[PDB]
RNA sequence: UGUACCAUUUUGAAUAAGUGACGACUAACUAUGUGCCAGCAGUCGCGGUAAUACAUAGGUCGCAAGCGUUAUCCGGAUUUAUUGGGCGUAAAGCAAGCGCAGGCGGAUUGAAAAGUCUGGUGUUAAAGGCAGCUGCUUAACAGUUGUAUGCAUUGGAAAC
RNA sequence: UCUGAGAGUUUGAUCCUGGCUCAGGAUUAACGCUGGCGGCAUGCCUAAUACAUGCAAGUCGAUCGAAAGUAGUAAUACUUUAGAGGCGAACGGGUGAGUAACACGUAUCCAAUCUACCUUAUAAUGGGGGAUAACUAGUUGAAAGACUAGCUAAUACCGCAUAAGAACUUUGGUUCGCAUGAAUCAAAGUUGAAAGGACCUGCAAGGGUUCGUUAUUUGAUGAGGGUGCGCCAUAUCAGCUAGUUGGUGGGGUAACGGCCUACCAAGGCAAUGACGUGUAGCUAUGCUGAGAAGUAGAAUAGCCACAAUGGGACUGAGACACGGCCCAUACUCCUACGGGAGGCAGCAGUAGGGAAUUUUUCACAAUGAGCGAAAGCUUGAUGGAGCAAUGCCGCG
């Protein structure tokens, strides 16, 4: 029941996430298990720095992505690729 | 000071301990048979009871699995 | 087959005065946190003479850990080299 | 924030702002350490920590520089890579309102410093508010439009006399800066670099 | 949250400076009053009727939206000295001997490889430290990349 | 490629040993004087003292009966939930009392283990029964409630038919291991399951998607145990230990185990520091130092322990459960005197202690969590806004 999901290590006024390979029950800004990749909201282009093969290899394993983790996945197209190996 | 779900959660284990003690009571009473009159038909009840138990997470399935190879070993024994 | 290995401890019996069991003694030379110099320490372990290994007293024994058989029994004893005493 | 008696602590140092605009005055041409006690004996023979803090506090009074911006600025600038006896006085004297000044549309450094703080200059690509901003050679400082008509404007666009070190293209006052103020440049007022030795004892 | 921020928007220097010190360590001195009294003090020490050390004023010096005093911790302290001290006269050789355990120990050969050196692998969570860069008007700060130490296993070295 | 400053002070004067003091940083800081603003960060170190008050874990009608309301001549349509049921309440949040030991860090062995939801793959989801919540009526009361007799429903519960594969054994083979001992068969015996919902099509019959259920398979995460090493002061604490050490049979535990039991023995640790006393959450790290290292374990993050004190247990994959249950102790409160209610070391806040440390606030808008198909709902976690020169940085 691992959760690929964000995580904050911003300031007050700015955020800043990181997709990261965590379990469902551990606290936000706690311990993981593997880094997916940062994130800025106000990045203007390339918001998400995904990794691509760690993910990939966590998703094979079973994680249950969230929403915005899922639409970060879309934008780049690492959604195609999970389904069409899935196929 | 006290929640709803607390108060549900304890009247329903109220009737599900019931139900299961009935149910363990039964299985001592079957194994205590077995052994008071040791036969080779009463370890299949033992059986029986033992699995429906370890299914149903009334008993622990490994307890269930250990008492089933004692009983087992008993009769190969006295057989 | 890969099966992961145990490990290892050589020492020299003290005693054995109980049912199947021989106290032996490792020795180390762990340097000091502060002068850096070795300290020869002592432990005593325990065992159990099952069978077939007898080892009896002053003898060279190798040990090899083992899932706890009895509280303060963690250790088996194997080849015996050196045998005397 | 700054003392209101610059001609008290340039009689004090004894070296004013390289024109002895505050020296020559129009009274009395005094060049003796304030107060009554200043006409005495026992002039020579100042401590070590003596010289070093009256070279620092000149140092630190040439450009209204508080001491603990000092220190952040020498923390800055120690860690590099060796000797920078050729980068900390870049570091020392890339100070926004100082190249205003050097640029040469103020009459003088805290003046330049208000107007900076006011508002009337610009930067590269941006605005500027703040008087602290370092600077590296290159940036196209562009003064403002607004403040070209100002009833103070005349002395500011009389930049004709401007360091070398700072090229306005004049007429146009873009007021760039390349090639870096040399120790000619940055004249005996303080050439000293045991100062430095001073900060690397009290700061770590 | 009508918030950050912006504009030729009216008015206008208008709405804004304290604290410690001045005999030496430690940058910075004169007068008035008191007269071993009143008081100061981190240390040496000032005050007995000419006080740059007390109280006031003036002047000057160190910092500054902070400045002093207090408490605790580290350094300076080689002042528990592995790095890095000593025991004749300054603190310190037991009154002397026989001495188990421990520490140290002559020369040469062989083996193994427990110490020692070195290669591969796994790990030492993230944050923190150091180096580089980006973004906040620059900074503080935030983010990003690199960056060790130890343990275990396996493969070699054989001088001690 | 690291990398270190000193001075004053014993004497009439000098050299040395030697102690004291100062020049530098830093804090969860407090006090005096004074005081304009902004960007970040911190803010009961003492009484794990006692708490007024208001909020801090619910959700699903697409599981189920009933009831209510709005429409409708009716048949019926829509909305809402007291109750049964499922899942979640063991996460998340706080505090550091206790604990000097496998508590923690590191490295490992689990041939001595568990793991709900999740991932891959594989067989089924057929047919019956008896009840009880809600409701009705009576007794007892101001009410909380409680007791008694009838009425119902299911994905609640209990049988039965059936095992692709499962579990426990028998027969001999395989490959063996590290001593117990594991791994794989071919045949056989015994034992063993459940539940439907939503929607579409189809005259119907039937068919279909999806959620969910039973039995398995693969991983992954999480939990538990054992061991080597590291980890305070004190000898003005020298003996400690009788389930303590070991062996046999049985029981119990997810598992090995004196974990427990009956029998037989006398052993086990200890001057290389047991045991006793005192103190303390441990660590990554903070501050300092040229370095070796000294010191505190702010904030935050990993692990442990606790929930007024002390015990026990149900449900459950997981608790011996902060805002679940039972009992005792202490305290406070309510009463119509029979009986009851309570646990802020959750968010604010009050009293008290102290030199001293803040709103009795707004929003789920983002991130995360739980339920749900969604509508959404809940979220004092979280994000903001107040207060405070508390610290760094910046401007007047
Ligand atoms: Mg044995
Ligand atoms: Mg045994
Ligand atoms: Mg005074
Ligand atoms: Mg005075
Ligand atoms: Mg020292
Ligand atoms: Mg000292
Ligand atoms: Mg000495
Ligand atoms: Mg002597
Ligand atoms: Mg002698
Ligand atoms: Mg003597
Ligand atoms: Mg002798
Ligand atoms: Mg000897
Ligand atoms: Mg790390
Ligand atoms: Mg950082
Ligand atoms: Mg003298
Ligand atoms: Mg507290
Ligand atoms: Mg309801
Ligand atoms: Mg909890
Ligand atoms: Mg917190
Ligand atoms: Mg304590
Ligand atoms: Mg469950
Ligand atoms: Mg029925
Ligand atoms: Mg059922
Ligand atoms: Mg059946
Ligand atoms: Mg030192
Ligand atoms: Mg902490
Ligand atoms: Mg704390
Ligand atoms: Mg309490
Ligand atoms: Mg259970
Ligand atoms: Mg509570
Ligand atoms: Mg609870
Ligand atoms: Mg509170
Ligand atoms: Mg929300
Ligand atoms: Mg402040
Ligand atoms: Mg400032």
């Amino acid at each position: 029941m691992v959760k690929i999901r964000l995580m904050r290590m911003g300031r007050v006024h700015y955020p800043t996430y990181r997709i990261v390979a965590v379990d469902s029950r551990v606290k936000r800004d706690g311990k993981y298990i593997a880094l997916i990749g940062h994130l800025n909201p106000a990045l203007k282009e390339n918001k998400c720095k995904i990794d691509e093969a760690v993910a990939l290899e966590w998703l094979n394993k079973g994680a249950k992505p969230t929403d915005t983790v899922r639409s970060l996945f879309s934008q780049t197209g690492l959604w195609k690729k999970f389904v069409e190996s899935k196929k | 000071a006290n929640i709803k779900s607390n108060e549900k959660r304890l009247r329903q284990n109220i009737k599900r301990n019931l139900n299961n003690k009935g149910q363990k009571t039964k299985l001592k009473t079957n194994v205590k048979n077995f052994h008071k009159e040791i036969n080779l038909d009463n370890l299949g009840n033992v059986y029986s009871q033992a699995d429906r138990l370890a299914r149903k997470g009334i008993i622990s399935t490994n307890r269930a699995r250990r008492l089933k190879s004692r009983n087992v070993a008993v009769l190969n024994k006295t057989q | 087959m890969k099966r992961n290995q145990r490990k290892v401890l050589i020492g020299i019996v003290k005693s054995t005065k109980n049912a199947k069991t021989a106290t032996v003694q490792v020795e180390s030379r762990f340097k000091h946190p502060l002068y850096h110099k070795s300290v020869v320490r002592h432990k005593k372990y325990q065992a159990h003479n099952e069978g077939e290994v007898l080892a009896k007293d002053g003898d060279k024994v190798q040990i090899v850990e083992t899932r706890p058989l009895s509280a303060t029994k963690r250790f088996r004893i194997a080849k015996i080299i050196e045998r005397a005493k | 924030k700054y003392t209101g008696s610059i001609f008290k602590r340039s009689r004090r140092l004894g070296f004013s702002l390289l024109e002895n605009n505050k020296e020559f005055s129009k009274g009395k041409k005094r060049k003796t350490i304030p107060g009554q006690h200043g006409n005495r004996f026992r002039s020579s023979t100042m401590s070590g920590y003596a010289q070093q803090l009256q070279e620092k506090q000149r140092m630190q009074y040439m450009y209204g520089i508080t001491d603990k911006q000092f220190r952040r600025l020498f923390r800055l600038v120690l860690k590099q890579r060796g000797n920078l006896a050729v980068n900390l006085f870049r570091v020392l004297e890339s100070r926004l309102d100082n190249i205003v000044y050097r640029m040469g549309f103020a009459p003088t450094r805290r003046s330049a410093r208000q107007l900076v703080n006011h508002g009337h200059v610009l930067l590269n690509d941006r605005t500027v508010d703040t008087p602290s901003i370092i600077l590296n050679p290159g940036d196209k400082v562009r003064l403002k439009a607004k403040t070209i008509k100002i009833p103070i404007v005349k002395a500011a666009s009389e930049s004709g006399v401007v360091s070398p070190f700072v090229e306005t293209n004049n007429k146009t006052f873009e007021g760039t800066y390349v090639r870096f103020p040399e120790r000619s440049e940055l004249p005996a007022g303080i050439n000293e670099s045991y100062v430095v030795e001073w900060y690397k004892r009290l700061v770590k």
